[PDB]
């Protein structure tokens, strides 16, 4: 479960039983607008809009409103930010968390390609911490994707920000004198020139000293849920949902079908092609190629490490199977989409995979079996003259355990999301 | 096989109002019309589509955004049984002026000329 610097967290914002309450030994009151989103598959999940009535508001116990000159403080939150598509947010700050009143306090804001850290004392002294992506990259590890943020401040040196568990930037607070914070916090999109821009937030937590590293490396691990599946975006991989797969070792290509039948093959055919708003956005298009649908081989529909799967193929508006004949001499064995009433025997279950039994994870996700629970080899591609043919490999298996670099058999969900949209190819 | 197709835009005169549909048919089983947003672009005239605006949004969640320009005069809705999506665009201005798309997840209507003729 939760760590114990979570549990013991000055504010630990969760859905519990049917509603988002602090878990904190302090429990302040949340007030919670009519325009609030919680995801229906995890409903930790929060979105919010650029509407008034979408808001949180945290009334904060006295006990810990913020007023010293002396007391070091951090906080933690996993946030998900659409792509900014819009002139209008180029040159535009606006506020998401606010902790800042009549002159001091904290705040987190957001401006295109930013996160930015706030932090002011009574007499007006200021800094900023801020961590910046770009958005003219071929794929991003931040674009519209779950991130994991952490603030510390130490009062007698510096704040810091860390993105994903590591550090990002620095900046010296030690001249800052007595910060008197807000008796509340509010989440809302505060100043946000774009009437479509929100955010998902989850996992908000307050923490009454400077984190460690250590402390907040492993508060990723423990908040990433390891055990279970992820798309692309950071959300559970998911049962029935259709899935646009990318190739993180050749990300270039997308997943295409020459012919049907065991007679074809599964190939990864480029290029994969890019979308571009001039000086917004310029990045590969990721809703390309022939579409992945994970099924059942729990009622709840979330993916979870160590399922057995079957993998349907979407060629022409029609689900096939993803299956082998794996009989052969050769260690590669090219996947075909079958008819799926045609399968047979062949081999086609497939173990879906986010980390070893040693807890190590990786991005190969799909581990071919036989019926009997034994391995044929994890999913990947290989070149056969000129062709880059879909493959199953227990090469692959032994790479997994020597090295934890990216290989042949790495791969991404993507689902069509409304943080990603993308005029039609 | 699959289509958005789009219909109901045309000339109208200022403070005159129109409502465009879009429908969406062929899709195979393994696309599931509720699941998806519905939105409704515009290309602003003498640009390119890297111009488009988004000018309403209709989420599974249900929570509607809209353009700022056209709050108050655009209504978006969406018939999940006949896999329909409408734009009702009241009190239109010559500005309003645009080809109007249907976007239903990653799926595209080929556009619709709409044209506000002031005097």
């Amino acid at each position: 479960g939760p760590m114990n610097i979570i549990n013991t967290s000055i504010l630990n914002l969760r859905y519990e039983s049917n509603h988002l309450i602090d878990l904190s030994r302090y429990a302040s009151k949340i007030n919670i607008g009519s325009k609030v989103n919680f995801d229906p598959i995890d409903k930790n999940q929060i979105q919010l809009f650029n509407l008034e009535s979408s808001k949180i508001e945290v009334i904060l116990k006295n006990a810990i409103v913020y007023n010293s000159m002396y007391e070091n403080f951090s906080t933690s939150f996993w946030i998900r930010i659409p792509k900014y598509f819009n002139s209008i947010s180029l040159n535009n700050e606006y506020t998401i968390i606010n902790c800042m009143e009549n002159n001091s306090g904290w705040k987190v804001s957001l401006n295109y390609g930013e996160i930015i850290w706030t932090l002011q004392d009574t007499q007006e002294i200021k800094q900023r911490v801020v961590f910046k992506y770009s958005q003219m990259i071929n794929i991003s590890d931040y674009i519209n994707r779950w991130i994991f943020v952490t603030i510390t401040n130490n009062r007698l040196n510096n704040s810091k920000i860390y993105i994903n568990g590591r550090l990002i930037d620095q900046k010296p607070i030690s001249n800052l004198g007595n910060i008197h914070a807000s008796n509340n916090i509010m989440f809302k999109l505060d100043g946000c020139r774009d009437t479509h821009r929100y955010i998902w937030i989850k996992y908000f937590n307050l923490f009454d000293k400077e984190l460690n590293e250590k402390e907040i490396k492993d508060l990723y691990d423990n908040q990433s849920n390891s055990g279970i599946l992820k798309d692309f975006w950071g959300d559970y991989l998911q049962y029935d949902k259709p899935y646009y797969m990318l190739n993180l070792y050749d990300p270039n290509k997308y997943v295409d079908v020459n012919n049907v039948g065991i007679r074809g093959y599964m190939y990864l055919k480029g290029p994969r092609g890019s979308v571009m708003t001039t000086n917004i956005y310029l990045n590969s298009s990721l809703y390309r190629g022939a579409k992945f649908i994970i099924k059942k081989y729990n009622k709840d529909n979330i993916v979870r490490n160590n399922d057995r799967v079957y993998i349907n193929v979407v060629v022409k508006n029609k689900e096939y199977r993803l299956a082998t004949n794996a009989s052969q001499a050769g260690v590669e064995k090219i996947l075909s989409a079958l008819e799926i009433p045609d399968v047979g025997n062949l081999s086609q279950v497939v173990v879906m995979k986010s980390k070893n039994d040693q807890g190590i994870t990786n991005k190969c996700k799909m581990n071919l079996q036989d019926n009997n629970g034994n391995d044929i080899g994890f999913i990947g591609f290989h070149q056969f003259n000129n062709i880059a043919k879909l493959v199953a490999s227990n090469w692959y298996n032994r790479q997994i355990e020597r090295s934890s670099r990216t290989l042949g058999c790495s791969w991404e969900f993507i689902p069509v999301d409304d943080g990603w949209g993308e005029r039609p190819l | 096989q699959v289509q958005l197709v789009e219909s109901g835009g045309g000339l109208a005169q200022p403070g005159g109002s129109l409502r465009l549909s879009c429908e969406a048919s062929g899709f195979g089983t393994w696309f599931r019309f509720d699941e998806n947003t519905v939105n409704w672009y515009r290309q602003p005239p003498g640009k390119s589509r890297e111009f488009d605006e988004l000018v309403a949004r209709y989420p599974k969640s249900g929570i509607v955004t809209y353009l700022d320009s056209v709050k108050g005069r655009f209504t978006i809705s969406r018939d999940n049984a006949k896999k329909m999506a409408f734009l009702q665009m009241d009190n239109l201005k010559p500005e309003d002026t645009a080809v109007y798309y249907c976007n239903v997840g990653e799926f595209w209507g080929q556009g619709t000329q709409v044209t506000i003729s002031s005097e």
